[PDB]
């Protein structure tokens, strides 16, 4: 009935779940909000996602983000990836696959570690 | 997995390609196509020591040169390069 | 059990390597048990993924 | 006529006209039922639904006004002689004409009724019959009525032969008489009177299933049942009022029905044919009424434009089925239930049509290289408020698409008993419609039931959203349709404006649906979440190119990079997809006023038409207009494409429909209706045309004439080395034939047996084979070097088999030792002629290339002939120093241009 | 490019289940292709596939004998008709029962068919090719009689040479003679005694001694003698002989009456011929191992026809001559992959059955088969020399073919034994890199050596497509362990770069210019990646554009079915524009590259005796059993061997078993052309080749409104100046108009014309004369235009060698087939006319 996806992100060992939901237009991280959750240099690594699609597309949702491990590094990178994978996954679910695949398009042309998290294997030059 | 590899033998004649060639009224190949005689000048003929002359030997070249006309320096280096095969053999 | 592997199989949700199998006679090869799992788009696995709490909707 | 469209089918088209239907039982199982369309008729059969048994071939001169179906065959009756039009009796069999009847020649009058029996065929025109004799189809006598009066001789009702009773027709007169007359000795041989004699004309008049008992309806009021021979009323029903008289009266054969209890018989069905609604009588006790089935078709209304009324009822022969047929192009049949009793009937078959004139067609998009193409499905908007989809492979797959519950929204209202209509309760009539099956999800579109027309997507996107947007007359929303579920899709897109919708458009994609409003304002829509998305334009100068004016014509161009909007009041604009800001305009403004366009993707060609009578067509890459076209005298009325791109069909209201050649510029051809065209579409492959006639329910589809047979028509109307022809195929195995015919010889051979049949069968023509073509090869080229042009031979030898030009070859000779008796120096002299003139290189250097290879001894032991190899060598090696400097520049040139970096 | 793809002709099959047919010219072959009919010229070699195509597969095809109409019956009889000489549809009809004989009258009007135990005589159609004054009727066709006198299955139909008579041969053992109208001495006999039903009753030449030809291997004449008691004569039996092929039954008989000789193949694939009033065997031989389907006879009696149902098997006999005419063979597995040559005249296709076979796009043809694998064939590939293939196998083996001598020079193995399933080759041909399902290393041979170059190894999984980049610096892997690999070899590092996806990797595509890679995952979406910078730039999800579905056997909706939304295999054009991509499902989806849009969605096979070719099955079929194509019907067949099933249980790829009933739809390899203008695909009915409809479509570059044909030809020959002519001919692109002016122009003032023409009409203009070289006679004209046009503009294609390099490669195959055809013969015929002269 409620309208409700679930997204996780990853980053070295630093977990990201984020739930969006119907909403007023909130993004909390931990219970506090996004503004206040990071170092203060990297709240810019944080708005990524919302700067890119604009503000428009988070006008109706309202994400909620638990995160747990890493550093603050990792943690902030985790929180972005889960801000930008939980959008697009909430415009596949309840709205057209046409704003599905402009978001997806326009946070790909941008940066793709915000939807496909890509590990560091080890593999030098064998 | 597929089976051990054994070794399986093909006999191939000097026809043409379109002898190799399927049932149809007319050829696929041009005019130029049609010549080619599905063994290379290789397998038609190679000169090896095998099928040489008595006199002669055949060098690596593939040239007849005959034992009486080669020199002393020439017959003391042929010597040495096949010894130097049999060393490497 | 095999009673519902059966059922499953005949349903679709099980695949054996990249081809879906819809058939449950297919001879399963010793190194094709380590290829046979689910679907793509599978309620079965998004079963298992909500039971692990590992749910991602992406 | 026409020069390209040829006529095919009025399709969508059932019962029109006032003619009612014929039934006859075949067998024990099937009943067909027969009626007309107006040029022809139509056999439906009722065992299997109502599908389209046969229709009738060859289209009658004029209308059919009676019919009827004896054992297999049916005759029709045509022409109304007392306007113009010529008239005739056909009999029709298996839908083809296989005999006609001698109608007398001082036949002035319409021919109301036919009736077959005995040996008799007898046709009540309107003051006369004529009869005929079936089995040899004769002319026989002709029955006069007589009266006193003017008025009182006509016959109206009509006659019908009472089952047991020898050679006697009962006919109804405009007086209240009934007379029966023997139609053997053409003798009146009684007449019976109207009980009370008030009741003024006999309406109608139906045997009963009882003995000698019929039925006459008058128009004062009353059905009477009467034995025929004691001239005695059985029953006597006040069955109309003077203003509703009883028109169409049917008995149950069944043996049950009636009594309150179901296990009775008795039962009567009527109709008149200013109502709707039949009416069924149980007769037993003294006649009482049982039910009334209400609106079984539309209500006939003089100030609606919707058609209606009753044309026949007719109870099936033994059956609890009724089959009804309506004036508002339907037929219905209904039953009675058995084990609760039902008074009035439910219904069981229905086929229908428009009840009014097609307002607008579009010929739906290919299922992209499927069964359905391009031309199977009509999209067809009525004046009756409602939008078909029309089949023309079967015509019993049409049905419209549903708006709802409809019909149980009237009967829960008191719109079926007696406020607005049926017709009201739909969406208004469709001005256009635009549609695209890219998302189109088929059956399980959305599953589960749907609002419609509102005012969830991961399951959209899996399955498949609406297909069709539809601009409605006045209304300010646009709706929308599933296709393939056949019903109304969820949505409604406001204009923005406010004002009401003046076009409507889709996206090639099948996501966004653009309306465009009366007032300037151009939507956009996403017709998944049925969203708004862009505003043309958003919110030259980036926010303002708004029309002044209407919107006629927005179309989006396939890739989603433009869209170009056309203006009522001038200009064309063209806007930008994603941004939604006018990128570039063209206007037209002080002379035109643009009334519609038309898009041709695959083509990039944009077609406007004008109010100045012309049509401009403008290349959408380039924007600028490139072919104009002026032949218009009235209003274009609807134009469309070819799916060539080569021609451009415009009917106007001057009713003339004329085709524009777009490559030449020109005319082709330009036929003239008996009524102006409405509405024009093209298939989507190149066969069919359907037009939407003014005044006519139902399309007329012409064919194609040129895919099938090429029309000359282009008039413009007001009212150096060569090769040969020679296959490659046949001189390239000339020159390798021995190779080719040793890989054709199988591996092991056929095991013939040992006492081996010598002297086989001759095959082919003549002992050789049939490709030599028949009337000596030696005989022509000696003669083709006794004179000096050995053409003859050339164009004999190439025109040959290589077997036999091997042959051909191979039997050459020197012969008796002279220039003039041997081959091969005229053989060589012959090539070097071609040679010389330039004509067939390929096939030169074949020949000398085979003939040097099998007859190198000869001419080498020879002399008389080596000067003719030499001047030939001279010739070869001019021309092959040329051709070999020539093909090695561009070869070697163009293997240096392909990669220039070694 | 302009994609505009209509269907042009099916090709790698040459015959399926149906009958056969000459022309009356004796020329053209008409042969059933699953539900179309495709045309073999045999005087010049060529081929043609008619336009309509049949819901399920074809059973009859009858022509009339002016030569014209041609109509094809379905199976559960829908009937098209068409026109021969303008390939074109004409009318559709449904005969409501399987049609199981089908006759034309040699008269032309008339032709009888006979559905299953009935018998209808027909009228032909009045057609709009043959009058004057006429158009399409509704219902065209007339029924004259029905007969139902007949008790079993009518096998067979036979016209008389006057056409007034004819015989139908049966099922329930006897053959009688019908009329047209009620002749004078005439009563409708019957003809019985036989012992296992008739296959064929034929006439005689002058119209006495008819034969019958029985299903045991019994031949019978019937003449009207008189009763042994003796106005009172009676149809009966003056002899009978048997063909004694020992342990089959015949299947199909023809006789020639013309001729008076009778041909007769049998179960065991072993016919016969035999010249018949005194029964001497002419011959027999044996043209299949399995056996003999349908045979047909020439009008001319030279040629005998003959085809298998059970493989492709179609084969010509000339039997005076013991020689074949044809003999060809279709695949009787799955097409699991193919490729074009990079000329472009002539494509090659890898099977399941072990064969790989090089077809001819022109004359339909196979002209070679290679048969050295005993396992199935995966994936082929060429160089860009175009006379080498490397085709992989199940059998463990990277076979190397060179396709001048027709051998493998090479073959490839692995040391522990492999399987390989795919193979790309770098294109300098010298590097041979393999990928298999039991290991996930990566192998690499090479080709001049022979020996294992190196195992490639960093994949978590089988590695399951490769693609050597086509300037030949990267191999790129794609692999199920939702990876992919930008090998760098050829360098002194040897590197890898991953590229981590979300799903396993189905199918990698190259760009012609090497810039850009798609890789096709199991999502269903294409990621169009960088190379240089590993960078994703591009995506679409394209599981809705490509899902259509629902097979028998398959319990989901069509929309729910998960394993036909994917895509198997991707292919760039030659321009580079536009993706075109293939999956195991009815839909070929054509993607533009840049725009990211679907450009247009075909559909293979309209053919509903395959499996999943509608989304929505209907309920008619539903019995309380399961579906009505689901019930084993073996036991109701006539022949053992037809009955026995030698299945295996649980056999998805092949085994000679092979129930086979309702195969599924699945495309498993697609190609562009490399000349453009065409791609084709390998479907489970055929090898259908899409091209562009230039010729049927209007379709102006950028016009004026004063350029008409007429101003063109009016400015050609009044004004005289050519350049214009040509401009306005070429902006108009009409091809007539464009042949006229380009004959018309001088060949002086060639080099003015061209020295003067446009660049941005140069490509189109190159294009124009390589087919104006191919295909007229007018080769030095055409050799001068190409001479000129690339003298003037030499250093712009030089300059950009990547927007013009389609045009450059089709005008060099037009001058290599100018410089392989008759230079080389002019060049030998002077050699030979000089030593000759010389003595």
């Amino acid at each position: 009935s409620v309208q409700a996806v679930q997204v996780f992100g990853k980053k070295k060992n630093a977990t990201a779940v984020a739930r969006c939901v119907q909403g007023k237009g909130l993004i909390k991280v931990n219970g506090k909000p996004l503004k206040l959750f990071a170092p203060e240099i990297l709240r810019a690594k944080l708005y990524e996602p919302i700067l890119i699609l604009g503000t428009d597309k988070f006008a109706d949702v309202d994400i909620r983000i638990r995160v747990a491990g890493g550093g603050h590094t990792s943690q902030v990178y985790a929180v972005r990836q889960a801000i930008a994978k939980s959008i697009v996954a909430y415009y596949a679910k309840y709205v057209d696959e046409h704003s599905k695949n402009l978001l997806k398009q326009e946070l790909i042309q941008f940066d793709r570690s915000l939807l496909v998290a890509d590990p560091r294997r080890c593999e030098p030059k064998k | 997995k597929p089976k051990p590899p054994a070794p399986t033998l093909t006999v191939v004649s000097d026809v043409a390609t379109v002898a190799m060639e399927d049932a149809q009224p007319a050829t696929a190949q041009g005019v130029a196509g049609g010549e080619t005689s599905m063994i290379a000048p290789q397998e038609v003929y190679a000169p090896s020591k095998d099928t040489a002359e008595k006199g002669e030997v055949v060098t690596k070249a593939g040239i007849p040169i005959a034992k009486q006309e080669m020199s002393r320096e020439e017959k003391l280096r042929r010597r040495r390069r096949e010894k130097e095969r049999i060393r490497k053999a | 059990t095999v009673q519902a592997a059966t059922k499953l199989i005949e349903q679709g949700h099980v695949r054996v390597g990249v081809e879906e199998v819809r058939d449950p006679a297919f001879l399963v090869t010793r190194n094709m048990e380590d290829f046979v799992t689910w679907t793509v788009g599978s309620k079965i696995k998004q079963n298992i993924m909500k039971y692990r709490d590992k749910l991602d909707d992406f | 006529g026409s020069a390209i469209f040829a006529p095919y089918r009025t399709i969508g088209l059932i019962s029109p006209t006032g003619v009612p239907f014929t039934s006859i039982p075949l067998g024990k199982t099937t009943f067909q039922i027969t009626t007309s369309v107006g040029r022809a008729l139509q056999t439906y059969d009722l065992k299997r639904g109502l599908n389209l048994v046969f229709v009738t071939r060859p289209q009658t001169p004029s209308d059919i006004t009676a019919t009827h179906a004896w054992k297999e065959r049916v005759y029709a009756a045509f022409g109304d002689p007392r306007n113009g039009e010529p008239q005739g009796l056909w009999v029709f069999q298996r839908g083809k004409k296989v005999a006609e009847l001698p109608l007398p020649s001082d036949l002035d009058q319409p021919i109301k009724q036919i009736l077959i029996f005995g040996g008799w065929i007898v046709a009540c025109a309107l003051t006369r019959i004529e009869v005929w004799k079936a089995a040899t189809l004769e002319h026989y006598t002709t029955i006069f009525p007589a009266a006193s009066k003017k008025g009182d001789n006509e016959l109206t009702g009509g006659a019908i032969n009472m089952p047991t009773f020898l050679n006697k027709i009962f006919v109804g007169r405009k007086d209240g008489w009934v007379e029966i007359w023997n139609v053997s000795t053409g003798k009146l041989i009684y007449t019976l009177l109207p009980p009370s004699p008030d009741c003024g004309a006999v309406t109608c008049l139906q045997p009963t299933p009882a003995l000698s008992l019929l039925a006459i309806a008058y128009s004062g009021g009353p059905l009477v049942i009467q034995n025929v021979l004691t001239d005695k009323t059985v029953l006597l029903l006040e069955a109309g009022t003077d203003d509703a008289p009883v028109t169409s009266i049917s008995f149950r054969t069944d043996g049950l029905g009636a009594g309150q209890d179901g296990r009775k018989d008795g039962v009567m069905a009527t109709a008149t044919s200013v109502s709707g609604d039949v009416t069924f009588w149980d007769l037993n006790k003294g006649g009482r009424i049982m039910g009334v089935l209400r609106s079984a078709h539309n209500p006939p209304s003089r100030h609606n434009i919707v058609r209606g009324g009753i044309s026949k009822i007719e109870f099936l022969a033994g059956q609890p089925v009724i089959v009804t047929s309506g004036l508002d192009n339907s037929l219905k049949t209904w039953i009675f239930d058995e084990s609760p009793f039902s008074p009035v009937p439910r219904i069981l078959h229905q086929r229908s049509g428009h009840a009014a004139p097609v307002r607008c067609l579009h010929f739906l998009p290919s299922d992209f290289d499927g069964a359905e193409g391009g031309n199977k499905w009509l999209l067809s908007g009525g004046k009756d408020r409602s939008l078909w989809g029309w089949s023309l492979r079967r015509d019993g797959q049409s049905a419209e698409l549903s708006q709802g519950a409809i019909r149980k929204k009237a009967r829960k209202m008191g719109l079926l008993a007696g406020t607005t209509t049926l017709e009201d309760l739909k969406a208004p009539e469709i001005t256009c419609i635009a549609s695209s099956l890219n998302r189109d999800g088929g059956m399980g579109a959305i599953p589960g039931k749907q609002m419609i027309w509102d005012k969830n997507a991961e399951l959209s996107g899996n399955t498949g959203w609406e297909s069709v947007v539809t601009a409605h007359k006045d209304d300010p929303y646009a709706r929308t349709w599933f296709w393939g579920r056949r019903r109304a899709g969820r949505w409604a897109f406001k204009t923005g404006d406010g004002e009401p919708v003046s076009t409507v458009a889709i996206s090639s994609c099948g996501t966004f649906a653009l309306v465009g409003s009366t007032g300037g304002s151009i939507d956009m829509f996403n017709l998944q979440s049925g969203r708004h998305r862009q505003r043309f334009p958003s919110r030259f100068a980036p926010g303002t190119g708004r029309h002044t004016n209407a919107v006629t014509g927005i179309v989006v161009d396939p890739l989603n990079r433009h869209v170009v909007s056309c203006s009522l009041d001038g200009k064309v604009k063209f806007w930008d997809f994603i941004t939604g800001n006018l990128v570039d305009e063209i206007d037209w403004a002080p002379m035109t006023k643009i009334i519609g366009c038309r898009y041709h993707p695959g083509n990039d060609l944009i077609a406007f038409a004008c109010d100045d009578r012309s049509i401009r067509v403008v290349d959408i890459e380039t924007k600028n207009t490139i072919r104009e076209f002026w032949g218009c005298r009235g209003d274009i009325n609807d134009f469309c494409f070819s799916p060539d791109g080569r021609w451009i069909v415009a009917a106007s209201q001057d009713s003339i429909i004329r085709v524009w050649d777009l490559p030449t510029a020109h005319l082709i051809d330009a036929f003239r209706l008996e009524q102006p065209c409405t509405a024009l579409a093209f298939s989507h492959t190149g066969e069919y045309l359907a037009g939407a006639m003014e005044g006519s329910l139902g399309v007329q589809i012409w064919t194609n004439r040129t895919l099938f047979r090429h029309v000359p028509t282009r008039q413009i109307s007001e009212s150096m080395m060569t090769l040969s022809l020679v296959p490659r195929s046949r001189w390239q195995t000339l020159l390798h034939i021995d190779i080719i015919k040793a890989r054709n010889k199988p591996k092991e051979p056929p095991k013939a047996p040992e006492k081996a049949p010598f002297f086989l069968p001759p095959v082919g023509q003549n002992g050789i084979s049939s490709l030599i073509p028949q009337e000596t090869f030696t005989s022509k080229l000696l003669v083709g070097g006794a004179k000096g042009d050995y053409t003859d031979f050339i164009e004999h030898l190439k025109a040959l088999p290589p077997a036999a030009a091997d042959l051909e070859l191979r039997s050459l000779s020197i012969g008796n030792g002279d220039e003039a008796t041997n081959e091969l120096l005229h053989f060589i002299r012959a090539l070097t002629s071609r040679l010389v003139a330039r004509r067939d290189y390929e096939l030169t250097q074949a020949w000398m290339t085979v003939f040097l290879r099998l007859h190198f001894d000869l001419i080498m032991e020879n002399e008389e002939l080596l000067q003719a190899l030499g001047e030939w060598r001279e010739h070869q090696a001019r021309e092959r120093d040329r051709l070999s400097e020539l093909v090695g520049y561009c070869g070697g040139v163009v293997s240096f241009l392909r990669s220039p970096r070694t | 490019m302009k994609t505009n793809f209509k269907f042009s002709n099916l090709l790698g099959t040459v015959y399926c289940r149906g009958n056969l047919l000459f022309s009356p010219d004796g020329t053209h072959l008409f042969s059933p292709v699953g539900n179309r009919v495709t045309v073999f010229n045999l005087v010049e070699n060529k081929s043609y596939t008619f336009p309509f195509a049949h819901r399920k597969n074809i059973s009859r095809i009858g022509l009339t004998p002016q030569g014209n109409l041609l109509l094809s019956i379905d199976e559960d009889g829908q009937a098209i008709l068409t026109n021969v000489p303008r390939r074109v549809v004409l009318y559709h009809f449904s005969f409501k029962s399987p049609v199981t004989a089908l006759a034309f009258s040699p008269s032309g009007r008339h032709f009888v068919v006979g559905l299953k135990r009935k018998i209808e005589v027909w009228h032909v159609p009045s057609t709009p090719d043959t009058n004057e004054d006429g158009d399409l009727e509704f219902a065209p066709f007339v029924r004259h009689h029905t007969h139902m006198q007949h008790f079993d299955d009518v096998r067979h139909l036979e016209w008389s040479s006057d056409s007034r008579f004819f015989l139908s041969a049966s099922k329930d053992l006897t053959a009688r003679i019908w009329s047209l109208d009620t002749e004078e001495g005439f009563v409708p006999t019957v003809l019985s005694g036989h012992r296992q039903g008739v296959v064929g009753a034929y006439f005689s030449k002058d119209q006495e001694t008819i034969y019958t030809v029985s299903k045991d291997g019994a031949v019978f004449e019937w003449k009207y003698v008189a009763k042994p008691g003796h106005e009172d004569m009676q149809w009966r039996i003056v002899n009978k002989h048997f063909f004694m092929q020992n342990a089959a039954t015949l299947r199909c008989a023809a006789y020639h009456a013309e001729s008076n000789l009778l041909v007769a193949g049998f179960s065991n694939g072993i016919f016969g011929l035999y010249e018949m009033p005194d029964f001497n065997l002419i011959h027999t031989l044996s043209i299949s191992q399995n056996e003999i389907d349908f045979v047909t006879i020439n009008k001319s009696g030279e040629w005998l026809a003959f085809g298998a149902s059970k493989l492709g098997q179609l084969l010509v006999w000339e039997w005076q001559s013991e020689s074949y005419i044809l003999k060809q063979q279709g695949h009787f597995d799955a097409m699991n992959s193919l490729v074009y040559s990079p000329d472009g005249q002539r494509i090659v296709t890898a099977a399941d059955d072990g064969k790989i076979k090089v077809w001819d796009v022109e004359s339909g043809f196979c002209i070679v088969t290679f048969t050295e694998h005993t396992s199935g064939v995966t994936a082929c590939e060429f160089a860009k020399k175009g006379s080498v293939l490397f085709t992989a196998s199940l059998d463990g083996s990277v076979r190397a073919w060179d396709l001048i001598r027709y051998r493998n020079f090479r073959t490839f193995t692995a040391p522990e034994r492999l399987s390989f399933t795919c193979m790309a080759v770098d294109p300098s041909g010298e590097v041979i890199a393999a990928g298999s399902i039991d290991s996930f290393d990566i192998h690499i041979w090479s080709v001049q050596t022979g020996q294992l170059l190196d195992r490639l190894s960093g994949h978590e999984g089988p590695v399951s497509s490769l693609a050597f980049a086509p300037d030949g610096s990267v191999l790129v892997s794609g692999s199920w362990d939702r990876t992919a690999r930008i090998w760098s070899i050829f360098s002194r590092t040897q590197t890898s770069e991953p590229l981590q996806l979300q799903s396993d990797v189905l199918d990698v595509a190259f760009r012609p210019d090497s810039k850009q890679i798609a890789i096709s995952t199991l999502d269903g979406q294409l990621t169009f990646w960088s190379v240089s910078e590993a960078q994703q730039v591009s995506g679409v999800d394209g599981r809705r554009d490509v899902s259509g579905g629902r097979r028998i056997t398959d319990r989901r909706t069509a929309a729910n079915v998960a394993g036909t939304k994917n895509f198997n295999t991707i292919r760039y054009s030659m321009d580079g524009t536009c993706l075109l991509a293939g999956g195991n499902s009815k839909y070929i989806c054509l993607y533009s590259t840049t725009t990211m849009v679907l450009l247009k969605k075909f559909t293979v096979s309209v053919n509903l005796s395959l499996s999943g070719t509608q989304e929505f099955l209907n309920s008619k079929l539903m019995t309380e059993a399961g579906p009505v194509g689901l019930l084993d019907d073996q036991g109701e067949a006539s022949d053992l061997e037809d009955r026995i099933d030698r299945s295996l249980p649980g056999s998805k790829r092949g085994d000679p078993g092979a129930r086979k009933k309702f195969p599924e739809v699945r495309v498993s390899g697609v190609a562009f052309s490399p000349t453009g203008n065409s791609f084709c695909a390998a479907s489970t009915e055929g090898l259908l080749v899409y091209s562009l409809d230039n010729t049927v479509q209007f379709d102006p570059f950028d016009l004026n409104m004063e350029i008409t044909p007429a101003s063109t030809l009016a400015v050609l020959e009044k004004e005289k100046d050519y350049l214009k002519a040509l401009v306005m001919a070429f902006r108009l692109n009409e091809a007539g108009l464009i042949t006229r002016v380009y004959q018309a122009i001088p060949y002086t003032d060639i080099g003015l014309v061209v020295e003067q023409f446009p660049t941005v009409y140069v490509p189109r203009l190159l294009r124009f004369v390589a087919a104006q070289t191919e295909q007229s006679p007018h080769m030095e004209f055409c050799l001068l235009w190409i001479r000129a046009l690339i003298d003037k503009h030499g250093p712009w294609l030089a300059a950009n060698r990547g927007k013009v390099d389609v045009e450059l490669r089709v005008v060099a195959r037009a001058v290599a087939k100018m410089r392989d055809e008759i230079r080389r013969l002019a060049d030998e015929n002077v050699y030979m006319v000089d030593y000759l002269l010389n003595q």
